[PDB]
């Protein structure tokens, strides 16, 4: 509550002075620029439409010198005319200009001639002679006609794509390159008027045999935008081939993915994998190619932080996903995995494709044991012939969900003698880049630590600051994890979780961490159907109460 | 230099000018120690919008598919200068390109040198040599007794740079190359290789031999693949690594779903039970609880009967229908693809419902009626 009129009052002047260079947009450089600023255009309008509508006309002189130029140059230009709401918007700027009882000449003039404009927007024949005489002839109004007449002149020109499509490197009528860029062009501004899909669907599969793109990347992101904010839904062939030509879309796509698990939903993994499976990402990533793309992207950000928990998740369920599109799509003609993950041995990867659901819930520990000993074999003996290095073979056992999480569940479970093999892969889970020195030291406290946690358990139900004893560093994280796990497994817990809970929340950070590990827990057995209900409601509940908090 | 005064001479030496108004040049034109006869005769003022340019017939076959180039370059090129860079430029191209028709060896070093070298390893070991003696390929023997062959594509200096090896087995094969290199030196790596592999050809061998390997046909030295066959109408293929073979691979079923969903699930039971001291097959007999048919038919082993442009059976309810009327492919189509795929060539051509043109794999006439 400081400016209202002054920064609106220059963008004016800047705006005025863009129409007039613009001009009716009947040339490339007019609509291109016009493609790009209309947006902002539209914002522009929302501003002044609030401050002309809170106030009346032909009253006050604010803008009201050159306000007309502008909405003249605005409506004869029609690439504005065509964008989401720019003409609702310019109907209504003109409504609050219009007035009731016109006192001076000027206030009927201006009217009258409002009243003109609409008429140009809206109900003028600025199209064809002889089809106007025609239809004036059987009695039609353009109402009654122009959806049909453009539903042909869109059928039209994408048949005539497809025939230039197949007709690759024939003696034959070769659509026009400018034409095409010309179509694109006009795709952009009216991509959410339904009577283009099948157009834009023909431009995104019907490239044809150039070296060079023909079109211009503002129509591509357009089309980008549109699909992430679900106004547009086309077929998914239509958008393989977007992502595989226009790389900055495919960017533009997995960081839209990565502000849903910021900002939005935090640890919903449901809402994550419904936006996952309804964005088209799982069967475009069967592409060799766009797996690679966007796996780089998932590696940034694991380094950004050091493993955060909340992007291990998103690969989870991303991977799983993928591994079901993958199945589905994949009888004849598949790439072999060392094509989606190269820097590994195939040998490990064919191991953890196989799934839990088709494995009993006794010989988990078996595959667990199997992994440990793969992964110390391409970790420890890091010679010739191999992985590049123990990171990978890491990033690798990120992508399964399912196998690094149940280590803490099954360790609890054989808590009483704990197989060593498992203390190694637990490790090496939340630390690699050690030394074989620091593996042990980290496997020992954690032998320690189970020694503590198995007499408790076998105890009665007990305090909190015998647990916050043990608490009390390079291995934290692993031992909080596994508490947690401790908690929600034993029967102990249910009365003395929010007693650790409370104390352990010593920032946020700790709260969203293991709110993520509970969601990715929740999530986990829902999937695997491994339940004792209890354990369920609890986390549930402590989630519920603990997301309040924050 | 920046002038064509000082910068003509040093980049056309052998273009002399007859004319005092510098109109006609005649002489040489250079290119990859070659010298061309070219006579470029001006009008009266410096315009190549209006030019002639006279060569040898020597030089006409080489600017043969360039004609329209030099001829928009002459329209398009705004000096001599300029002009002359572009059309040495398009010479470089040209002779490279077509570079089966032009190699002066220097014998004295060549064609001496590479009969020592081959007497220094044995008359028995080459097999092919080239009458233009740019290619040859050379024979080795495992302790197995095992050909594997080595092709080398050769420059006009063999012993100066390295000789293009083209090879089969499926690591990349590594040879040093130095001047003081040669055939003997190149040939040892190329056994030590053999010998490095020996134990995944063991694998593939002992496959072939004792079971029905099924989709690669007369298998190379380099496929890692193997689609075995195995009771009837279910097949597994089955993708090895080189550097640890006897190691699990990345492996998949194709078939029935209601015949293949047991198998998945005994082989993700089993597959702790994989043991890289064993065979493949005597890990995958025992993981998978079974024996393989050794070739329960060996002559209708299976032909691929899919589309051999989309390779799918059932594309929207349509068949493998339109065929080639040839005995050495016959390979079935789709109507859909085979009309998309016709439409495109420049062999093509459409009668009222009828598509003439090549059929793809085997190029020979075969006709579509839609
Ligand atoms: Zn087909
Ligand atoms: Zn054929």
């Amino acid at each position: 509550m400081a400016q209202d009129s002054v920064d609106l009052s220059c963008d004016y002047q800047f705006w005025m002075q863009k129409l007039s260079v613009w001009d009716q947009a009947s040339t490339l450089e007019t609509q291109q620029d016009t493609c790009l600023h209309v947006a902002q255009f539209q914002e522009f309008l929302r501003k002044m439409y609030e401050a002309l509508k809170e106030m009346d006309s032909n009253t006050v002189i604010e803008r009201f010198p050159t306000i007309g130029q502008l909405l003249a140059k605005a409506c004869w230009n029609p690439f504005i005319l065509a964008y989401d709401e720019s003409q609702k918007i310019l109907i209504w700027c003109l409504c609050c200009l219009i007035n009731k009882e016109p006192q001076n000449s000027g206030q009927s003039k201006l009217n009258s001639w409002i009243q003109g404009v609409l008429s140009h927007i809206l109900s003028a024949l600025r199209f064809d002679k002889e089809v106007a005489l025609f239809t004036q002839g059987l009695g039609y109004a353009p109402i009654d006609y122009y959806p049909g007449l453009l539903k042909n002149m869109v059928l039209s020109l994408a048949s005539e794509l497809r025939e230039n499509h197949l007709n690759g490197f024939n003696t034959q009528r070769r659509m026009a390159p400018e034409r095409v860029a010309s179509l694109s062009r006009v795709c952009v501004p009216l991509i959410t008027l339904t009577d283009v899909d099948p157009l834009v669907e023909a431009l995104l599969i019907c490239h044809g045999r150039e070296p060079q793109e023909i079109l211009q990347p503002e129509f591509f992101e357009a089309v980008n935008e549109a699909i992430l904010l679900k106004k547009i839904s086309l077929p998914m062939s239509a958008v393989v081939c977007l992502w595989l030509r226009h790389l900055p879309s495919l960017e533009k796509a997995m960081l839209h993915l990565f502000e849903k698990l910021i900002s939005s939903e935090r640890n919903c993994l449901r809402r994550i994998e419904c936006f996952i499976k309804d964005s088209s990402l799982p069967q475009a990533a069967c592409h060799p190619a766009i797996f690679r793309v966007v796996d780089e992207m998932f590696r940034c950000a694991l380094l950004e932080t050091d493993g955060a928990l909340e992007i291990i998740a998103t690969i989870q369920v991303f991977t799983q996903c993928f591994v079901e599109a993958l199945e589905k799509a994949s009888k004849q003609l598949r790439f072999a995995l060392k094509t989606y993950f190269p820097y590994t041995s195939p040998s490990l990867a064919m191991v953890l494709l196989q799934d839990p659901q088709d494995i009993p819930r006794g010989h988990w520990l078996q595959t667990l044991k199997h992994i440990s000993e793969l992964l110390r074999e391409a970790v420890e003996d890091q010679t010739h012939g191999s992985c590049g290095g123990p990171f990978e073979s890491w990033f690798l056992f990120i992508h399964f969900g399912g196998w690094a999480e149940m280590v803490a569940e099954q360790l609890l479970m054989s808590a009483a003698e704990p197989p060593t093999a498992l203390l190694w892969l637990l490790a090496f889970y939340y630390g690699p880049r050690d030394g074989r020195q620091q593996r042990a030291q980290t496997m020992v406290q954690v032998k320690a630590v189970l020694g503590h946690l198995l007499a408790m358990s076998r105890s009665s139900s007990l305090s909190a600051q015998d647990l916050q004893t043990v608490a009390g560093a390079p291995a934290q994280q692993l031992i909080r994890h596994l508490l947690l796990n401790f908690l929600l497994w034993a029967p102990g817990g249910h009365t003395i979780a929010w007693d650790v809970i409370t104390l352990m929340a010593h920032t946020a950070e700790i709260t969203h961490e293991i709110i993520g590990f509970l969601d990715q827990t929740l999530y986990r057995w829902n999937r695997l159907g491994i339940e004792s209900p209890r354990s369920e409601k609890l986390a549930r509940e402590l989630l519920k109460e603990l997301r309040t908090q924050v | 230099m920046a002038v064509t005064e000082a910068s003509l001479l040093r980049q056309c030496p052998l273009l002399l000018p007859q004319n005092r108004s510098k109109t006609v040049y005649e002489g040489f034109i250079s290119a990859q120690g070659r010298d061309f006869h070219l006579r470029i005769v001006l009008p009266e003022d410096l315009q190549l919008k209006n030019a002639r340019l006279l060569c040898s017939w020597q030089l006409r076959t080489i600017l043969s598919g360039y004609h329209r180039i030099v001829q928009q370059r002459m329209q398009h090129s705004p000096d001599l200068m300029s002009f002359m860079m572009e059309l040495k430029m398009l010479l470089e191209v040209a002779l490279k390109n077509r570079q089966e028709l032009y190699a002066l060896p220097p014998p004295p070093q060549f064609y001496s040198s590479l009969i020592e070298e081959i007497g220094t390893l044995g008359w028995d070991k080459l097999v092919y040599a080239d009458t233009c003696f740019s290619t040859i390929k050379l024979k080795a023997e495992d302790a197995s007794g095992r050909e594997h062959l080595i092709t080398l594509k050769l420059k006009a200096k063999y012993p100066a740079e390295s000789p293009d090896y083209f090879v089969d087995f499926p690591v990349p094969f590594c040879a040093s190359w130095t001047p003081q290199s040669s055939l003997i030196s190149i040939y040892s790596q190329f056994l030590a290789a053999i010998e490095s592999l020996k134990a995944f050809w063991d694998v593939m061998d002992e496959i072939d031999e004792k079971t029905w390997v099924l989709e690669p046909e007369k298998p190379p030295r380099s496929a890692t693949a193997r689609r075995i066959a195995l009771g009837n109408n279910v097949s597994i293929n089955i993708e090895v690594d080189p550097r640890h073979p006897t190691m699990l691979p990345e492996c998949f079923f194709l078939g029935a779903d209601h015949v293949v969903k047991p198998l998945g699930i005994k082989l993700s039971r089993n597959i702790h039970l994989w043991d890289p001291e064993n065979s493949v097959l005597q890990n995958l007999k025992d993981v998978l609880e079974i024996d393989f048919p050794a070739r329960a038919i060996l002559e209708k082993s299976d032909f691929t009967m899919d589309c051999g442009i989309c390779y799918a059976y059932q594309l929207d309810g349509t068949i493998p229908d339109q065929v080639c009327d040839n005995s050495q492919c016959g390979q079935p189509f789709h109507q859909i693809c085979l009309y998309e795929w016709l439409r495109g060539l420049l062999t093509s051509r459409q009668s009222f419902n009828i598509i003439f043109g090549e059929c793809p794999y085997c190029s020979k006439p075969i006709t579509l009626k839609m």
